[PDB]
């Protein structure tokens, strides 16, 4: 209730979130402790500092007029509140594939350059975090213009959602489903970074005279910063500058209203006309929702950064850390073979759900990881050594039948070993989704932890089929294919 | 294809200490 009490709690939260990593075994304990301080501050504040009297659909007409006055397409689509994805665009006419149906000029966008020329300019030129973090600079740019009643982007800000499904909005028990998974660490870092950045910039705004002219000095609640960073991470683009020197982050009105579907990237930027463009990924009939393809991101990135779980994600993947140990007898040769192939000695690879399960780089690593001494010499010496390295990532030309049997045996054992590290099984996860009534945010976490295990289980079956196949070629002594 | 394909909601780095 008192400004001095908030200054005390933010300074305590700043010191709590600035401490180093407490170790993987204590990250959940620190996460609950940080939530306790954040919720204590949030329950003492008044939510969003700037609220609007009308509903969200009431401001879309002003968004269409404001965009039309600056040369953006406003015909052929309408805003419809869909249940599955939220608000989106629906075609009012038939749209054929590869048809340019949406263009947004540069003037309508909110970029890092427009943040430097705004009221945040003076503080941007002095604060080191804003200069190095363009995403954070975009968030405060969105907050300052939101608190500016006469802002140029007011028709756009009044149409943004007031809440998101990022893990920052999850409850403690909803994040609890992600225990013993790979994704929960990124949820911990996201909550710790957001809590630290808010407490830091709250103290700077109240003390640094360069922020005295900012409207955030009158009111800057945690709900404002959680809404700001969530609006950025779920909607921001990476576009080139007006001259094409470097890249920059931007909020693109109208274009960021299309929801995600599987396909190819059809949203591009035209530098000659200085505008964002979107062509139809597929044929949209009148009355159908207009979808685009966001990117080849995994469901873990869609949940944490985009705020939704996408079923049938063709690019879903899990991480797997592999490396050659220095205690290996053949470490010197294996490190040299990998170095000549452009592959590190130890890295974090990926396991994909769709075929093939392993990429060309991971296959080349697993082959060298299981090579004998004779096979390592043939990749290091002679006139045909460079030719052998050139085909390490090709599944058609193996090193030997024995090399394939050993690499697929190792992958089947490693993927099965990672499956035993989760606190639940695949059958138990499917049982919860069927016999329990859950929220959307709870379903996102359970289907995320289930998706990790389904990718691991398919890798076990894929490695077992390959292991048994190359075992037959080894038992029958079949001739090895030669790349000619 | 496209000259400058852009990604909706591209993953960025928010770790200010990294
Ligand atoms: N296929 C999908 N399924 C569910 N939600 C989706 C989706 N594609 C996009 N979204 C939602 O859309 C947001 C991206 S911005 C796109 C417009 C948004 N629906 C809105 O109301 O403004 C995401 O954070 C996610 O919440």
């Amino acid at each position: 209730v008192s400004p001095k009490e908030i200054l005390n709690l933010t300074s305590e939260l700043l010191q709590k979130c600035s401490s180093p990593a407490p170790g993987p075994g204590k990250e959940w304990e620190e996460y609950v402790q940080i939530r306790t301080l954040v919720e204590k501050i949030r329950k003492k504040q008044k939510g969003l500092s700037v609220t609007f009297d009308g509903k969200r659909e009431d401001y879309f007409p002003d968004l269409m007029k404001w965009a039309s006055e600056n040369g953006a397409s406003v015909e052929g689509f309408e805003m419809v509140n869909f249940k599955e994805e939220g608000f989106g665009l629906r075609a009012t006419r038939d749209i054929k594939a590869e048809e340019l149906f949406l263009w947004v000029p540069r003037k309508l966008l909110m970029t890092v350059e427009s943040a430097k020329n705004s009221v945040l300019g003076p503080l941007y030129s002095q604060d080191r975090i804003l200069q190095a973090m363009g995403n954070i600079a975009l968030a405060f740019h969105l907050l300052c213009e939101r608190a500016s009643p006469n802002s140029f982007w007011q028709p756009y800000i009044q149409t943004l959602p007031s809440e998101y499904d990022t893990p920052l909005y999850f409850e403690e028990d909803e994040v609890r489903y992600l225990q013993s998974t790979q994704a929960i660490h990124d949820v911990f870092s996201q909550y710790k970074n957001t809590a630290r950045q808010y407490a830091y910039f709250y103290k700077v705004i109240q003390t640094h005279p360069h922020a005295n002219k900012l409207p955030l000095k009158d009111s800057f609640t945690y709900e404002d910063y959680r809404w700001a960073v969530s609006s950025v991470m779920t909607r921001q683009f990476q576009i080139p500058t007006e001259d094409g020197s470097r890249v920059t982050l931007a909020l693109i009105p109208l274009a960021d209203m299309c929801n995600h579907t599987n396909g190819l990237i059809t949203t591009g930027y035209n530098l000659e006309d200085d505008r964002c463009e979107c062509v139809a990924l597929q044929d949209f009939r009148a009355g159908e929702q207009i979808y685009i393809f966001y990117g080849t991101r995994s469901n873990a990135e869609f949940v944490i950064h985009s705020g939704f779980f996408f079923d049938n994600n063709s690019h879903d993947r899990v991480k797997i850390k592999l490396g050659v140990s220095k205690s290996d007898r053949l470490y010197a040769m294996k490190a040299e073979v990998l170095a000549r192939a452009g592959i590190p000695t130890s890295s974090v690879f990926a396991l994909h759900f769709t075929e093939p399960p392993i990429s060309a780089q991971l296959l080349a690593f697993l082959r060298v990881f299981c090579m004998t001494e004779e096979e390592l010499k043939e990749h290091l010496l002679g006139d045909s050594a460079i030719d052998r390295i050139f085909t390490l990532g090709n599944s058609e030309f193996p090193v030997s039948w024995d090399n394939e049997v050993k690499l697929w045996t190792f992958l089947e054992d490693r993927a099965s070993l990672l499956l035993k590290t989760y606190k639940t099984t695949i059958e138990e996860d499917k049982s919860v989704l069927k016999n329990h009534d859950l929220s959307v945010r709870a379903k996102m976490a359970i289907k995320l932890r289930l998706g990790e295990k389904e990718i691991l289980e398919k890798a076990v079956k894929s490695a077992a089929v390959n292991r048994e196949y190359y075992r037959q070629q080894m038992e029958e002594k079949a001739p090895l294919p030669k790349y000619e | 294809t496209l000259k400058y394909p852009i990604e909706k909601g591209i993953v960025t780095n928010w770790d200010d200490m990294e």
